[PDB]
């Protein structure tokens, strides 16, 4: 089973999101390689980064390093998602 | 008021440079990688006829495995790049299809389009550019032939389309 959902990058280079898939089987890790592949983020090791769920104005969700993200994310609310450095 | 935007959305068959007119358009920047696209959005401010504005810009799948999350997008888009690559006869007649479908989904006969005919810089094209001409006039729309990597047609590609939908606005 799988979804798509929205990754976001804080650097101001005109892109406002990239969508990547996501299954029922990824781990956060794989999930972090895949969005820094689609955003071309190759100097720094995945270990840097973390994945960040945006719930609503003021609420975030941090994805947990070694979750499944299936189990981890918010499913009530859009799947828009920021990766950033740690 | 504040500044106005245009929801562009680029369309065609995969492979024929949807992201990378894009991204030249947007960073000023090519690279030659294969990453097919779900769905990726942009922005950027520009002047065209002196009038600052900012584009909204959709980059769309061109694999057909994707071709259910056409309806949304298409009701939301103002104008539309149909884009095919001159080196690809296929994706040539494939804009058929995508400009019936949006023309389905905007209930409407003159929806702001765009044809665009990339990778005008590589050899061994195979739709020829008369025969491109040929059909946006069929179509009564803009045609400009484009290279993502040289930038040829780009900015001009995107400007057309807006003022394609500020003719369509006041009409
Ligand atoms: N020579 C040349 N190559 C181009 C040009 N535009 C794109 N390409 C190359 O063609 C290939 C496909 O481009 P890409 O931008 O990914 O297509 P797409 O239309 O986005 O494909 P998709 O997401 O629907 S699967 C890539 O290798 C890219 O570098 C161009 O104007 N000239
Ligand atoms: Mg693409």
């Amino acid at each position: 089973d799988t979804c798509i959902i929205r990754i976001s990058v804080e650097d101001n280079n005109g892109n406002m999101y990239k969508s990547i898939m996501l299954t029922s089987q990824d781990k956060t890790p794989a999930v972090i390689q895949r969005a820094m592949l689609k955003h071309n983020l190759d100097s720094d090791p995945a270990e840097e980064y973390e994945l960040v769920q945006v719930i609503s104005e003021d609420k975030e969700l941090v994805i947990p390093d070694s979750a499944n993200v299936f189990y981890a994310m918010n499913s009530q609310v859009n799947f828009d998602f920021i990766l950033r450095k740690k | 008021g504040s500044m106005t935007e245009y929801k562009l959305v680029v369309v065609g068959a995969g492979g024929v440079g949807k992201s990378a007119l894009t991204i030249q358009l947007i960073q000023n920047h090519f690279v030659d990688e294969y990453d097919p696209t779900i769905e990726d959005s942009y922005r950027k401010q520009v002047v065209i006829d002196g009038e600052t504005c900012l584009l909204d810009i959709l980059d769309t799948a061109g694999q057909e495995e994707y071709s259910a999350m056409r309806d949304q997008y298409m009701r939301t888009g103002e104008g539309f790049l149909c884009v095919f690559a001159i080196n690809n006869t296929k994706s040539f007649e494939d804009i058929h299809h995508y400009r019936e479908q949006i023309k389905r989904v905007k209930d409407s006969e003159d929806v702001p389009m765009v044809l665009v005919g990339n990778k005008s810089d590589l050899p061994s094209r195979t739709v020829d550019t008369k025969q491109a001409q040929d059909l946006a006039r069929s179509y009564g729309i803009p045609f400009i032939e484009t290279s993502a990597k040289t930038r040829q047609g780009v900015d001009d590609a995107f400007y057309t389309l807006v003022r394609e939908i500020r003719k369509h606005k006041e009409k």
